[PDB]
């Protein structure tokens, strides 16, 4: 179980900016200056390429392993309770 | 110095400072003083 | 033309 | 802006335009007008030349410099405190404070009678000749070339001498490079972004930067350790 | 960049262009402009060569080198403290702090009177001759081949010597390779991601990398064990 | 019962990047740098292929075996409640 | 990659192309360049021969091998620590940490003065002649045939020698086979999915594989029984 | 795969193609390339033959067999321990200290291992050949119909660029190939009744098995029995 | 057709959230400073 | 043509 993974495309970091120093100022400001009129964006602007090269948001590589973890936990609390009942030793029997 | 409110920035990280300003140094928060002062407040009252 |  | 402004003369833009065999009747005279129409309509502050001059006020009025285009600020000369613009409808008019200014033409109208002010303003870089001196930046040069081409193809489309698809493609090829030329001269450098980061990140906010000449705007805001 | 920037001369782009017989009137004079317009339009900081030169400041003014295009940083030669940006409107101008800089032409306007400063700038790499030197990278060459083809076919389409379907393909074949060459030169390598990985993952965040020459940016942040 | 399975298409992993090291730096950063202008993605971008090759997100092999488990858990509770009534030996009489 | 890269020569692509009676004027000369456009546009990492080579850093600088294309890593010779990436702007320049590198041309700028470093890089596999060697994988060979077909049919379409539905079918057949060939060379095999199965499935995370040569990236993480 | 893969020679595919009077100038030479372009594009692993060969590593290097196409697994000859994949960028290159897990790497006719002097067993895949040195194709008439249509699709594309076939004839051939090239993919992939028992044992496991690659994937489909208490 | 329609617009800035975000931050520090001296809210009442 |  690793976290939620962001698919980030760097097609709009502005000209003359390194990817590191752009992201370093993106942490500390919570504001990323971008450039939607870059030369790589001449297709979806002028209309020669698909318009999804400018939009639809950043995808997530996201699997639901947290729901699988929570399912196994709800079974351990079930079987530790069933082993308790068979012996006749409940939780108030232990406290 | 943890109990006297001083932070040594070389103790909790590899240093890559000597000027007391939070854009480079770090504010220390005395959350351990209150735990110790219950036990020195009870030893006297025992 | 446009719209691919 | 990331790039420095290297200045080159106006006939640089006619090396580029007269590569096109339909734009071969352009002169410097049309390009002197069509560059001032482009320098103005872009409004880029990295194209104008920042100059500072001390002028003196006679009675709520001062003579303004001859090359002025945009005033940045006007501060008092003795105090240094800057003058806000004037909201007053009845400035120098008598009946029977925080000082302010106003400008229309070659006149500045102040709220104070007899003083000296500094004016931080903007002008155009000129030549040995009396001509505008434009950036060498080949994105500024390429959309200035598409501007004068679009304004010459419009006349040739109104005359019936150019197909509708040729003006439509030039109007599209320019309108990309006009939005691109905006982004060249506007987007802050790695050095100009530290002046914004030290301004955007303030625990105790600084809200009186206009009394100074925006001097402490990008200063890093230091807090003491306790 | 995953790859490296191996240099070839300008006429390698004319080995590639004149395979197309509707472009066989191009010169070395025509390739110089349409590449310098191109190299500037992509704005890739991997194509430019990094140089560092110590200059001296005379009185809030300094002389800038001749090959400069874009300054990375200016720092003090005695301290190592970098300079942020001039947000002051009234720099040298007295009435009756943190060091800063502002560079308009061949002049750098600083807020320090008489000092020596180091300027890390980016220049164009050149030939035995004084001509620009392009990467050999066959994505850069394929889109510089398509850029000079797109600007030549635009002149023909305005002359009416090329159908709309031929230019619309070249406008589209360029528009894809213009993004691919952007992404070829920008996306980090397996070595440049470690400048990003050690910077993104930080428990005590570092926020003062501009005072250094961005030196400790991708340094790993180690925590002691207790 | 295994978890949900995320179907991953690797056509946007950048040029020259190994898929072992691309995923490794995605565990770390939670930011997976992708290449939307790859030569493989000239199909939907130019309009010669279907647009569903550059959009629509990722698919999931999810089987709701967890809803089936909770039905079996709630059926054992009902029978153990029933048999405790038949014997006359209830839960508060066992406790 | 599931399959193996069995190398074949460049005339293999013209057994396949000259089957077409419209492409009968393609040469080995034109197959050489249109191969090099195709290796770089696809950018698949299996086609490059992986070489390792030691250089000597003279004064923050060393030469680079003549057949370099892309550096995987650079590490120190005596210690073994990999050099991350240069984020500094003022590397070799003194005034009045973790090591790093930056390679532009045939020179590598390191942050260490006088040392030796091992460079693991990538080259083009050559032949008995000095010509690039291509894989015989018929997904690669078919779409390399279609790239040379598409760039030739583009040339004919601008001259007016090809129907607009003929280039449209060839652009369509390439756009599928270019994304199919991409996925052929980048989908992991059963032997390389274990190196991802052992990397992904970690109770105690290993986040410092770059200090090694990415050597233990595929190592299974074993946890003792207590 | 449900069916058995019976082998037939290449002139079976020219019984079917030259039934079309437009494809009569097809040859064995033209059919050899278009079969190999097809077999590789479809990539069905039941078309290749499974071979096992022991080679000897000299100095982190071994000489690889000639007929190989793809390696399933390499193992060690003495232990049986399988090798995974080389993620190292610096494999046989020593530091000047002159200084863990076996792994391998394969580029051409050479295998690059992390072991110095040892014999390794390579389970690979080849093309099944004839009496002649020609490929030997499956007998399944879904495979033979979609190979007929593929050769018909690439030949008709050449006629359409010349201008000797109407656009509705190529557009129909590209359509009829497109269905049968999916139906051939579903036929050669979908597991048998015998092969779904080997997935029923892998998928259903109370105690998960996550180290089948250390073995030769031998117990991937073995039943996980549980004692009754 | 939007000149007979489209309703009246709002010049609305969400300073209801910004003023509420401060009050949640002052109450976190006035609580945090109470725990530091060991003087709770129950201790002052 | 587009929209295939």
């Amino acid at each position: 179980n690793w976290g939620s993974i962001l698919e980030l495309d760097l097609s709009k970091v502005p000209k003359g900016w390194d990817v590191g120093k752009w992201m370093y100022y993106a942490r500390v400001n919570h504001i990323a200056v971008i450039d939607s009129f870059k030369e790589g964006t001449i297709g979806a602007s002028t209309g020669k390429l698909a318009g999804a090269l400018n939009n639809a948001g950043k995808g997530m590589i996201e699997t639901n392993i947290g729901n699988y973890i929570q399912q196994q936990i709800n079974l351990l609390e079930f079987i530790k309770m069933e082993m308790a009942d068979v012996a006749g030793i409940s939780k108030q029997r232990e406290g | 110095d943890l109990l006297n409110g001083r932070l040594h920035m070389s103790d909790l990280e590899l240093v890559l400072i000597k000027a007391a300003y939070i854009p480079d140094r770090l504010q220390h928060y005395p959350i351990m003083n209150s735990k110790l002062n219950v036990l020195r407040g009870e030893e006297s009252k025992r | 033309t446009s719209l691919p | 802006m990331v790039n420095n402004i290297n200045w080159v003369k106006l006939p640089v833009i006619l090396d580029r335009l007269l590569r096109h065999p339909l734009l071969t009747d352009l002169n410097l005279e049309t390009a002197i007008q069509y560059t001032l129409d482009f320098i103005s309509a872009m409004g880029l502050p990295n194209v104008y030349v920042d100059k500072i001059e001390t002028i003196d006020i006679k009675e709520y009025r001062g003579e303004l410099p001859c090359d002025l285009i945009s005033i940045n600020q006007v501060r008092l000369h003795k105090n240094g405190i800057a003058l806000r613009a004037m909201t007053d409808n009845f400035n120098a008019y008598p009946t029977h404070g925080e000082p302010s200014f106003k400008t229309q033409g070659r006149v500045i109208f102040t709220s104070i009678k007899h003083e000296k002010v500094d004016i931080s303003y903007k002008a155009i870089m000129l030549d040995d000749e009396g001509l505008p001196l434009i950036p060498d930046n080949p994105i500024f040069l390429k959309t200035l070339e598409l501007y004068i081409k679009k304004e010459w193809f419009t006349i040739l489309f109104d005359m019936g001498k150019i197909s509708p698809a040729v003006l439509n493609n030039t109007q599209q090829e320019y309108a990309f490079k006009a939005g691109q030329c905006n982004n060249e001269f506007v987007i802050p450098s790695v050095s100009e972004m530290e002046a914004i980061t030290n301004m955007w990140n303030q625990l105790i906010p600084r809200v009186t930067e206009f009394r100074r000449g925006f001097k402490n705007l990008g200063d890093k805001e230091y807090i003491r350790v306790h």
